[PDB]
Protein backbone atom coordinates (compact mmCIF):
# COMPACT_ATOMS: atom_id res chain seq x y z
CA UNK A 1 0.00 0.00 0.00
CA UNK A 2 2.22 2.80 -1.20
CA UNK A 3 1.27 6.47 -1.38
CA UNK A 4 3.09 8.57 -3.96
CA UNK A 5 4.33 12.05 -3.00
CA UNK A 6 6.30 12.88 -6.14
CA UNK A 7 6.63 11.13 -9.54
CA UNK A 8 8.64 13.05 -12.13
CA UNK A 9 8.09 10.60 -15.02
CA UNK A 10 4.32 10.58 -14.50
CA UNK A 11 4.01 14.39 -14.63
CA UNK A 12 5.33 15.58 -18.00
CA UNK A 13 10.51 23.36 -14.53
CA UNK A 14 12.59 22.61 -11.43
CA UNK A 15 15.02 25.07 -9.99
CA UNK A 16 18.60 24.91 -11.16
CA UNK A 17 21.62 26.69 -9.75
CA UNK A 18 23.71 28.46 -10.81
CA UNK A 19 21.40 30.31 -13.16
CA UNK A 20 21.90 29.53 -16.83
CA UNK A 21 24.31 26.66 -16.29
CA UNK A 22 24.24 22.99 -15.54
CA UNK A 23 21.14 20.81 -15.34
CA UNK A 24 18.70 21.18 -18.23
CA UNK A 25 15.19 19.82 -18.80
CA UNK A 26 15.42 17.62 -21.91
CA UNK A 27 13.19 15.33 -23.91
CA UNK A 28 13.52 12.39 -26.27
CA UNK A 29 10.63 12.29 -28.78
CA UNK A 30 11.53 9.20 -30.77
CA UNK A 31 8.23 7.65 -29.69
CA UNK A 32 4.74 8.91 -29.41
CA UNK A 33 4.97 9.79 -25.78
CA UNK A 34 7.93 11.95 -24.84
CA UNK A 35 10.55 10.84 -22.34
CA UNK A 36 11.61 13.78 -20.16
CA UNK A 37 14.80 14.03 -18.14
CA UNK A 38 17.07 16.41 -16.32
CA UNK A 39 20.50 16.16 -17.93
CA UNK A 40 23.90 17.62 -17.19
CA UNK A 41 27.15 16.85 -18.99
CA UNK A 42 29.77 19.51 -18.26
CA UNK A 43 32.56 16.95 -18.21
CA UNK A 44 35.57 18.97 -19.41
CA UNK A 45 35.82 22.08 -17.14
CA UNK A 46 36.62 20.33 -13.84
CA UNK A 47 35.09 22.94 -11.48
CA UNK A 48 31.40 22.03 -11.62
CA UNK A 49 28.90 22.43 -8.81
CA UNK A 50 25.48 22.23 -10.43
CA UNK A 51 22.33 21.88 -8.33
CA UNK A 52 18.90 20.66 -9.33
CA UNK A 53 16.14 21.06 -6.73
CA UNK A 54 12.66 19.56 -6.79
CA UNK A 55 9.71 21.78 -6.11
CA UNK A 56 8.39 21.68 -2.57
CA UNK A 57 6.89 18.26 -1.86
CA UNK A 58 4.04 17.88 0.60
CA UNK A 59 5.02 15.20 3.14
CA UNK A 60 1.53 14.16 4.05
CA UNK A 61 1.71 11.88 7.04
CA UNK A 62 4.96 10.14 6.08
CA UNK A 63 7.46 9.53 8.90
CA UNK A 64 9.92 7.98 6.45
CA UNK A 65 10.02 8.66 2.70
CA UNK A 66 11.39 6.23 0.10
CA UNK A 67 13.15 7.75 -2.90
CA UNK A 68 13.60 5.83 -6.16
CA UNK A 69 15.86 7.27 -8.88
CA UNK A 70 16.33 6.04 -12.46
CA UNK A 71 19.26 7.47 -14.36
CA UNK A 72 22.01 6.95 -16.94
CA UNK A 73 25.71 7.86 -16.55
CA UNK A 74 28.04 8.02 -19.51
CA UNK A 75 31.47 6.38 -19.26
CA UNK A 76 34.06 9.10 -18.66
CA UNK A 77 36.24 7.40 -21.31
CA UNK A 78 33.71 8.75 -23.83
CA UNK A 79 35.26 12.19 -23.48
CA UNK A 80 38.82 12.57 -24.71
CA UNK A 81 40.89 14.57 -22.28
CA UNK A 82 38.34 14.23 -19.49
CA UNK A 83 40.32 11.88 -17.25
CA UNK A 84 40.62 14.26 -14.27
CA UNK A 85 37.63 16.54 -14.93
CA UNK A 86 34.98 13.90 -15.53
CA UNK A 87 33.16 12.03 -12.72
CA UNK A 88 30.67 9.04 -12.75
CA UNK A 89 28.63 9.79 -9.61
CA UNK A 90 26.34 12.55 -8.35
CA UNK A 91 25.09 13.48 -4.88
CA UNK A 92 21.60 13.34 -3.40
CA UNK A 93 20.44 15.79 -0.69
CA UNK A 94 17.24 16.77 1.10
CA UNK A 95 15.86 19.57 3.20
CA UNK A 96 12.72 19.69 5.31
CA UNK A 97 10.61 22.82 5.27
CA UNK A 98 7.20 24.00 6.44
CA UNK A 99 7.39 26.76 3.84
CA UNK A 100 7.60 26.58 0.07
CA UNK A 101 10.65 28.76 -0.58
CA UNK A 102 9.81 29.08 -4.26
CA UNK A 103 12.65 30.51 -6.25
CA UNK A 104 14.82 30.97 -3.13
CA UNK A 105 17.55 28.39 -2.82
CA UNK A 106 19.99 28.07 0.09
CA UNK A 107 22.31 25.09 -0.18
CA UNK A 108 23.27 25.37 3.49
CA UNK A 109 19.83 24.07 4.48
CA UNK A 110 20.38 20.72 2.71
CA UNK A 111 21.69 17.49 4.25
CA UNK A 112 23.44 14.86 2.16
CA UNK A 113 21.73 11.47 1.76
CA UNK A 114 24.31 9.61 -0.32
CA UNK A 115 26.59 9.48 -3.28
CA UNK A 116 24.56 7.99 -6.15
CA UNK A 117 26.66 5.66 -8.27
CA UNK A 118 25.65 3.65 -11.32
CA UNK A 119 25.76 -0.11 -11.32
CA UNK A 120 26.27 0.25 -15.09
CA UNK A 121 27.88 3.08 -17.05
CA UNK A 122 26.89 3.59 -20.70
CA UNK A 123 29.98 3.24 -22.91
CA UNK A 124 30.39 5.22 -26.13
CA UNK A 125 29.59 2.37 -28.51
CA UNK A 126 26.32 1.68 -26.71
CA UNK A 127 25.35 5.38 -26.60
CA UNK A 128 25.86 5.72 -30.32
CA UNK A 129 23.88 2.53 -30.90
CA UNK A 130 21.04 4.05 -28.79
CA UNK A 131 21.52 1.44 -26.09
CA UNK A 132 21.67 3.07 -22.69
CA UNK A 133 21.99 1.36 -19.34
CA UNK A 134 19.23 2.56 -17.02
CA UNK A 135 20.21 2.34 -13.36
CA UNK A 136 17.79 2.18 -10.43
CA UNK A 137 18.73 3.33 -6.92
CA UNK A 138 16.59 3.60 -3.81
CA UNK A 139 17.22 5.46 -0.56
CA UNK A 140 15.04 6.51 2.34
CA UNK A 141 15.02 9.42 4.80
CA UNK A 142 13.44 10.13 8.15
CA UNK A 143 12.06 10.70 10.59
CA UNK A 144 10.47 13.73 8.96
CA UNK A 145 8.21 16.22 10.74
CA UNK A 146 7.83 19.45 8.72
CA UNK A 147 4.96 20.11 6.33
CA UNK A 148 7.04 19.36 3.25
CA UNK A 149 10.52 18.74 1.93
CA UNK A 150 12.84 19.16 -1.01
CA UNK A 151 15.23 16.81 -2.78
CA UNK A 152 18.29 18.15 -4.52
CA UNK A 153 20.84 16.65 -6.87
CA UNK A 154 24.41 17.94 -7.02
CA UNK A 155 26.55 17.37 -10.06
CA UNK A 156 30.31 17.75 -9.75
CA UNK A 157 31.23 17.03 -13.40
CA UNK A 158 29.48 13.86 -14.50
CA UNK A 159 27.34 13.13 -17.57
CA UNK A 160 23.99 12.18 -16.03
CA UNK A 161 20.42 11.91 -17.31
CA UNK A 162 17.85 11.66 -14.49
CA UNK A 163 14.69 10.04 -15.94
CA UNK A 164 12.70 9.15 -12.86
CA UNK A 165 12.31 10.54 -9.33
CA UNK A 166 9.58 8.73 -7.38
CA UNK A 167 8.98 9.41 -3.69
CA UNK A 168 6.50 7.35 -1.71
CA UNK A 169 5.59 6.25 1.81
CA UNK A 170 4.10 3.12 3.28
CA UNK A 171 1.07 2.16 5.30
CA UNK A 172 -0.76 5.40 4.66
CA UNK A 173 -3.83 3.53 5.91
CA UNK A 174 -2.62 3.95 9.50
CA UNK A 175 -2.79 7.77 9.31
CA UNK A 176 -5.45 10.50 9.04
CA UNK A 177 -4.83 12.80 6.03
CA UNK A 178 -5.34 16.57 5.83
CA UNK B 1 28.18 20.30 -25.75
CA UNK B 2 28.05 16.64 -25.07
CA UNK B 3 24.63 15.08 -24.61
CA UNK B 4 23.83 12.87 -21.64
CA UNK B 5 21.06 10.92 -23.39
CA UNK B 6 20.73 9.94 -27.07
CA UNK B 7 18.44 11.96 -29.32
CA UNK B 8 17.59 14.41 -26.55
CA UNK B 9 16.76 18.10 -27.00
CA UNK B 10 15.78 20.86 -24.61
CA UNK B 11 12.17 21.01 -23.57
N1 LIG C 1 28.29 23.27 -3.09
C1 LIG C 1 28.17 23.19 -1.59
C2 LIG C 1 28.40 21.81 -0.99
C3 LIG C 1 27.19 21.22 -0.22
C4 LIG C 1 26.50 22.14 0.77
C5 LIG C 1 25.21 21.52 1.29
C6 LIG C 1 25.26 21.08 2.72
O1 LIG C 1 25.78 20.04 3.08
O2 LIG C 1 24.71 21.92 3.53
Amino acid sequence: GEVVLLDFAAAGGWLTHPYGKGWDLMQNIMNDMPIYMYSVCNVMSGDQDNWLRTNWVYRGEAERIFIELKFTVRDCNSFPGGASSCKETFNLYYAESDLDYGTNFQKRLFTKIDTIAPDEITVSSDFEARHVKLNVEERSVGPLTRKGFYLAFQDIGACVALLSVRVYYKKAHHHHHH
Amino acid sequence: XWLAYPDSVPY
